[PDB]
């Protein structure tokens, strides 16, 4: 999930716009 | 600025200024 993606790991764009309505 | 380890708050505001009026769902349990 996100935090595994983008706290634990390292976030791109790609991954947070896959969390936008 | 969302290259990076984004944790908490900070990641709820990378989601909120990326996705503008889109909106976004946090889920960080699953």
């Amino acid at each position: 999930g996100i935090v595994e993606q983008c706290c634990t790991s390292i976030c791109s764009l790609y991954q947070l716009e896959n969390y936008c309505n | 600025f969302v290259n990076q380890h984004l944790c908490g708050s900070h990641l709820v505001e990378a989601l909120y200024l990326v996705c503008g009026e889109r909106g976004f769902f946090y889920t960080p349990k699953a």
